[PDB]
């Protein structure tokens, strides 16, 4: 027996992955992520899922590619992405993970759906 | 609790 | 050559995916309590059946095997509504599938 543990967080930099900072990626950090980060429902998503504190031994048994806004935040500040599509995929992974692991109607799903609808509003104005 | 195709786990709701 | 790649690489990669477990065997609609499944899904398909077909010289060519893969994905998108958890799992599996077959020899 023992205490269940959290896996290491996802990487926020990589010397082998090409770096870039386009105006869309700037917009994703200073507008899109900025709006979601300050939302009232943002707190469960600003850091990797803490399965230990949440007493969720099955979470990382189900989710093998976790994602959070704190990882996304560091990736944007580090110019981790080459384009906006790569960053948008990290957002969708975060949402999809929450929708697969939790039931429709759950509080965490209601909060994730609210953040996603706001996310879709901002990326609809992604600049040229 | 959530069940997907014969596999069950605790959600954040529980 | 291409049928070897689908059995040795493509299926092996998808079978080890985190969201592969609902698609590794035929849908037992009775055991899973899905009474309308085979009324709606006329041609069920799964990676376990594709494995048996790839091992037993079933497919005429690699394109027939790819059709069975797409049928498996299409079935999920037909039976479950968009945005369902199982649908998202199928889309993740499908995206990896399209990436692995795009490098077909």
């Amino acid at each position: 027996l023992g205490s269940s543990t959290n896996p290491p967080p996802p990487e926020t930099s990589n010397p082998n992955k090409p770096k870039r900072q386009t105006n869309q990626l700037q917009y994703l950090l200073r507008v899109v992520l900025k709006t979601l980060w300050k939302h009232q429902f943002a707190w469960p998503f600003q850091q990797p899922v803490d399965a230990v504190k949440l007493n969720l031994p099955d979470y990382y048994k189900i989710i093998k590619t976790p994602m959070d806004m704190g990882t996304i935040k560091k990736r944007l500040e580090n110019n981790y992405y080459w384009n906006a599509q790569e960053c948008i995929q990290d957002f969708n992974t975060m949402f999809t993970n929450c929708y697969i692991y939790n039931k429709p109607g759950d509080d965490i799903v209601l909060m994730a759906e609210a953040l996603e609808k706001l996310f879709l509003q901002k990326i609809n104005e992604l600049p040229t | 609790w959530k069940t997907i195709k014969g596999k069950t786990w605790r959600t954040k709701q529980c």
